[PDB]
């Protein structure tokens, strides 16, 4: 009796929905970051009694994020050179030093410069995985994406790199998160909090694993999609790092050849061959699989566990791929996964022989080419690898086997952004009372 | 592993009624299962896919449903066009089909026409000579033969074929053959081939006695 | 608006490599996996494997996984499958597939292609041989066998084609010497085997062999 109308606002209620999110990061260097001017930081309220539902293979900011490396990357390549003019028909025997066999370039061709009249028979150094052979006498050789793509130089000075990003939503919208220890991706939280800023994100770029992430609070967790059996990628999260180590031993020396814009290529190695490799902590790596595999054989209880080395596809799914300085590398691991369990802390080191290529198609897709410019001197490089991105072969029976791949770009970042979810804010609600208005 | 076993063979209605489909799975497949409708040859073409959800661009008359391990397409308004070969899919694992349910014209039960042919003396002197039997204008497609000889049981080394329904009565023409060698044709005197169908009242074993 | 256009086909000779091909058109290459299934005749659908366009990755059956290969081309748009070393019984005709790919598992094929038919069989161009069955001595009926013939087409007839009392000409079975075979029937009064003549003509375009064999004269 005598109940009636009445309206709330800045109610604590909400509703899911994608929305655009701000850019905010730390002040800028460099002169991965484009973006003006902004200083964030967080601050996190744990909420009493708040149970919320969240997914990691649905949430938009994944997507966002996708969208934001690629137009950055865009915009980095936007104004560099471009390098068609070098397309010409290159004249290779190249025998000079002790190995060629591993390069292969020492290629020479016939390059315009600054007068549109005069050419001049310039050479230069390349990986000869950058070289297609062109058909009929096997001496003469060309560009391998000039075919399908033009090709742009890497700006030197600008070094884009996992710089950490702070992803904040707007005005309206709040940034859910969870840290339940035990959270799949997938699933409600009974422990949730909210922030107007998500950490340091750094976007890396590797393929069958991902390094410099982070690490979870129990022991390894494997997350995965549970719609079918039949499954993509399998994302597994290490709860303890295992440290990857990587050189470069050579001494490479830079040349500028005049196409005011310049081209660098390789214009000799220095000190003698050496194929470039990494370093693994061998008994850490036993460890981690064996934990991977007893924690992994939860899932599939009744069959036996077997890691065998990745089948077909380019070189960036074949082999672990990554970035260090201004190289890319692409290593063999076959070492690593021949692996095999049944069903029922440095004293060694494993080694594994790597390769480097300039000429890196676009990470997602062909029909855009970089071309890295050579990195004098000689490289070392450290790094933390803290996941896997497993994906498993169906149709073989009595017997798993998982195998590295990962080749699409989204699932590294999907794999960092599990913890987060945006609402929007629903301020206005109603509900009845006591009540008079005079009139 | 998952083995659909999608039954019953051939289903016979009349243009114009309802019909059904099953398709047994052997265990769980959760929701993840698929129907198709086979043609001439032709591109298969997406029905239903989900146990419930049919597929963009399908007439309305074609509906499916749940049953746990059990799976059902059923059609309402049975035209012309329908009488044709559907297969269930799953994929829930990895990825299997099921043998393909036809749908034909029914009519009126017809009991096949059974002859029984000796080997020719041409394929006698070629030492090739082989046993041919025939199944004419009967319906259902369930009729079925055994080949004997001597009244001992031959299998494996035979070959059967089956011609479409003949829109002329609506039944089918069935004919067998036995290949054996001259060799293995000189091994016994008298060769049948056991008939068999519900059209049938028994097995009418056809047979001849060499010579 | 999507069309899955394949090529090759045909005869591959036994023990010899063979390397069908896919053409994509009105879709997005990167975000569809592509399958490969297979029909031999008087069995149900199977898959082989699957190959994603984007990053190449194969995966194949278990049974066959030594024999097959699954390769693309991004720039055309264009996907290949190599079957090395072929056995009798990969007599079958090949579809290449689409499927709906979510954002972490696959499902259910939408869009198949045209199909190609592989025959594996060994032999040269051979016109048929033309058995008489005899005829069964109130309807009768005989018969007339069509023997190991290659490559199809072949026409079968009776009495010049004046006969068609109960005519039947049984689709071909590819025994297993790679050569095709058919039989052919009709089906007359009983009386009629001692008076009405029957001809069965045969007629193979390939080799443009042409035979009317009598059926009559055996009526026994
Ligand atoms: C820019 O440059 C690129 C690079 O050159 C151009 O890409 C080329 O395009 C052509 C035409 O589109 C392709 O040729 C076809 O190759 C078919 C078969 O593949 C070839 O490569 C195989 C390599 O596979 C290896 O790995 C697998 C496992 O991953 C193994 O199973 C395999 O055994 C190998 O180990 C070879 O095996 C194979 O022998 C070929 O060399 C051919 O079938 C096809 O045939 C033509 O001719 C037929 C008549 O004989 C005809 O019927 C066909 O229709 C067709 O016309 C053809 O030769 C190249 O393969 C491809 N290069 C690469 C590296 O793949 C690109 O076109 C160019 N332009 C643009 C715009 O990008
Ligand atoms: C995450 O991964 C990264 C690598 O993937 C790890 O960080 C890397 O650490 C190495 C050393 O361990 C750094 O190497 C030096 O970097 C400095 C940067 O200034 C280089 O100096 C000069 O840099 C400019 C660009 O600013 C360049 O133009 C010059 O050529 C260069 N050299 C000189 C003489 O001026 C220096 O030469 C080394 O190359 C890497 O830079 C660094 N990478 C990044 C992206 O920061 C990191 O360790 C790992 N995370 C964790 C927790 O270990
Ligand atoms: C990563 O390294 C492993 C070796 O540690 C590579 O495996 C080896 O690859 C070579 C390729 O030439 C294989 O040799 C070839 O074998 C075929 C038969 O399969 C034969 O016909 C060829 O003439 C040649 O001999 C070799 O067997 C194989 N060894 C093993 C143990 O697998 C692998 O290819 C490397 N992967 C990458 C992406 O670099
Ligand atoms: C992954 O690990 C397995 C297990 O160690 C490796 O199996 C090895 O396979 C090679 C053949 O590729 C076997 O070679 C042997 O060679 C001798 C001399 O030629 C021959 O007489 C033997 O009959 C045999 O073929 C080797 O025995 C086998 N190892 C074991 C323990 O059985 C496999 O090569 C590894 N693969 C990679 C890519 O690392
Ligand atoms: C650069 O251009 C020069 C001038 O055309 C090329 O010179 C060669 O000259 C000889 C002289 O008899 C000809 O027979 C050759 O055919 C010429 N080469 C070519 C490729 O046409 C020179 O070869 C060119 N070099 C490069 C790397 O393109
Ligand atoms: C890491 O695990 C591998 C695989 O078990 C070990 O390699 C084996 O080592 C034993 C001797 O300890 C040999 O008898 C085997 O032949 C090796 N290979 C295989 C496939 O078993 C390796 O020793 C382990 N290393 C450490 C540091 O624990
Ligand atoms: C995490 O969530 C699971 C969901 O069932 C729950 O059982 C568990 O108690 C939770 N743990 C914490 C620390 O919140
Ligand atoms: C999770 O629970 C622990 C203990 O109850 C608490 O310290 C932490 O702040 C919680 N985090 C969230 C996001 O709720």
């Amino acid at each position: 009796e005598n109940l009636w109308v009445t309206v709330y606002y800045g109610v604590p209620v909400w509703k899911e929905a994608k929305t655009t999110l701000f850019c905010a990061s730390d002040a800028k260097a460099y002169e991965t970051h484009a973006c003006v001017p902004t200083d964030p930081n967080p601050q996190e309220m744990v909420l009493k009694n708040v149970t919320e539902n969240f997914n990691m293979w649905k949430n938009d900011m994944v997507d966002q994020m996708h969208e934001d490396v690629i137009s950055l990357w865009d915009q980095s390549l936007k104004p560099c050179v471009k390098l068609t003019p070098l397309c010409v028909t290159l004249n290779c025997t190249n025998a000079t030093a002790s190995n060629s066999s591993i390069i292969e370039g020492m290629c020479s061709f016939n390059i315009t410069t600054e007068l549109r009249d005069k050419r001049e028979k310039k050479n230069a150094l390349f990986y000869k995985l950058d070289i297609v052979q062109l058909d009929g006498n096997s001496s003469q050789y060309r560009l391998i994406n000039c075919n399908t793509s033009v090709i742009t130089q890497a700006c030197p000075k600008v070094s884009f790199d996992p710089i950490p990003i702070h992803y904040c939503a707007p005005a309206g919208y709040a940034i859910l998160k969870c840290n339940n220890k035990t959270f799949t991706g997938t699933g409600p939280c009974n422990n949730v909090s909210t922030v107007q800023c998500t950490h340091g994100i750094k976007p890396v770029v590797s393929t069958q694993l991902l390094l410099n992430g982070s690490l979870a609070e129990g022991e390894i967790i494997i997350r995965s999609e549970n719609i079918t059996k039949n499954v993509k990628t399998i994302i597994v999260h290490l709860n303890e790092s295992v440290k990857i180590e990587c050189t470069r031993p050579n001494n490479k020396t830079r040349t500028s050849i005049r196409i005011g814009q310049w081209f660098y290529a390789t214009g000799q190695v220095i000190g003698d061959i050496r194929e470039a490799y990494c370093n693994i902590n061998e008994s850490k790596w036993n460890e981690t699989l064996q934990r991977v595999s007893k924690k992994l054989k939860e899932y599939f209880p009744h069959k036996n566990i077997t890691f065998q080395p990745s089948s077909g596809g380019d070189l960036e799914i074949t082999t672990h791929s990554f970035n260090c300085g201004g190289e890319f590398f692409y290593c063999n691991t076959s070492s690593l996964f021949n692996r095999t369990y049944m069903a029922n802390n440095s004293t060694r080191t494993i080694t594994i022989h790597c390769r480097i290529k300039q000429i890196i198609n676009m990470w997602q897709e062909v029909g855009r080419a970089m071309y890295a410019p050579p990195i004098a001197g000689n490289i070392t490089c450290i790094s933390n690898i803290t996941g896997l991105l497993l994906t498993r072969d169906g149709g073989k029976n009595n017997t798993e086997t998982f195998r590295p791949g990962g080749g699409n770009m989204k699932d590294n970042w999907r794999s960092e952004l599990y913890k987060y979810k945006v609402v929007k804010i629903e301020p206005l609600g109603v509900a009845p009372t006591r009540c008079k208005r005079r009139v | 592993e998952i083995v659909l076993t999608q039954s019953p063979a051939t289903l016979s209605a009349s243009p114009g009624e309802r019909v059904t489909l099953t398709c047994r799975a052997s265990r769980s497949v959760r929701n993840n299962v698929a129907w198709y409708q086979h043609k001439g040859g032709q591109s298969p073409r997406l029905l239903i896919y989900d146990a419930s959800t049919r597929a963009a661009g399908v007439p309305a008359r074609f509906s499916g449903s749940a049953s746990g391990t059990e799976f059902t397409l059923a059609i309402s308004n049975l035209e012309s066009e329908d009488f044709t070969v559907y297969f269930c899919l799953q994929y829930n694992n990895w990825w299997t089909f099921g043998q393909g349910t036809r749908v034909d014209i029914k009519r009126t039960v017809a009991a096949p026409s059974v002859f029984i042919f000796p080997p020719s003396d041409e394929q006698l002197k070629s030492g090739t000579a082989s046993v041919v039997c025939l199944l004419n204008n009967f319906y259902p497609r369930e009729a079925k033969v055994q080949w004997k000889v001597d009244n001992a049981l031959q299998s494996g080394n035979s070959q059967e074929s089956v011609t479409e329904q003949d829109s002329k009565d609506s039944t089918y023409s069935l004919s067998s053959t036995l290949t054996l060698s001259k060799a293995d044709y000189e091994k016994h005197k008298v060769y049948a081939c056991e008939v068999t169908h519900q059209g049938l009242s028994s097995p009418v074993t056809k047979s001849f006695n060499r010579g | 608006q999507v069309r899955l256009a394949q090529y090759g086909g045909g005869v591959k000779r036994l023990g010899a490599t063979m390397t069908l091909s896919c053409v994509a058109s009105g879709y997005t290459f990167n975000d569809y996996y592509i399958h490969w299934v297979r029909q031999a005749p008087g069995q149900g659908f199977e898959l082989l494997g699957y190959i994603d366009p984007a990053n190449g990755r194969p995966d194949y059956a278990g049974a066959l996984r030594e024999r097959l290969s699954f390769y693309r081309d991004k720039s055309m748009e264009t996907l290949y499958m190599d079957l090395r070393s072929l056995r009798y019984d990969d007599t079958a005709m090949y579809y290449c597939v689409r499927n709906v790919g979510t954002a972490g598992s696959l499902l259910h094929y939408d869009h198949w292609g045209s199909g190609s038919p592989v025959i594996v069989s060994s032999a040269s161009t051979k016109g048929p041989s033309v058995f008489p069955l005899a005829p069964s001595s109130g309807t009768a009926a005989l018969g007339c066998l069509v023997k190991d013939y290659f490559p199809e087409p072949v026409t079968v007839s009776w009495n010049s084609g004046a006969l068609t009392s109960g005519v039947h000409t049984f689709p071909a079975v590819l025994q297993s010497s790679g050569l095709y075979s058919l039989s052919s029937v009709v089906t007359v009064p009983s009386s009629s085997l001692g008076t009405q003549t029957y001809i069965c003509n045969v007629n193979h375009k390939p080799s443009n062999t042409k035979v009317d064999k009598r059926v009559e004269p055996k009526s026994c």
